[PDB]
């Protein structure tokens, strides 16, 4: 998928991780998370990469905001 | 875990465990049990046909059932 597509997808998917993660995932996050995945990793492919830096993202900040 | 030999990934695999053991990790993974498997005793003893596909759906299915 191209990048607008990928945007799409990961706003439709947000809500999934929202749950999981529980957080809230900006639309500027989604669109930096795109352009970044597509600009530096290059052994993957637009829709996995981008989807796994917003869930390790969200899973980082949560660790952070969890721990005490 | 990537790197080169001798660094301590299986280390690290092991003081995971002891963080688990200790209590410093998450609520999700408060009580999770780590289990190592060798593939090689998983291939043990398993000349028919089917079975090793057998042995390892069993412990899939038991994963899932165990949650933890
Ligand atoms: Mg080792």
């Amino acid at each position: 998928p191209s990048v607008v597509d990928t945007v799409a997808i990961l706003k439709g998917l947000r809500d999934r991780y929202e749950a999981h993660h529980r957080i809230n995932i900006s639309d500027e996050a989604i669109e930096a998370a795109v352009k970044l995945s597509n600009r530096y990793v290059s052994d993957r492919f637009l829709p996995d990469k981008a989807i796994d830096l917003i869930d390790e993202a969200s899973s980082k900040v949560r660790l952070k905001s969890h721990t005490t | 875990l990537i790197g080169e030999p001798g660094v301590g990934k299986t280390a690290i695999a092991e003081g995971l465990a002891q963080a688990i053991v200790n209590n410093e990790v998450p609520e999700t993974l408060k009580d999770k049990r780590v289990m190592s498997l060798d593939m090689g005793t998983v291939v043990a003893g398993t000349k028919y046909r089917g079975e090793f596909e057998e042995r390892l759906k069993k412990v899939m299915e038991e994963i899932q059932q165990a949650g933890n």
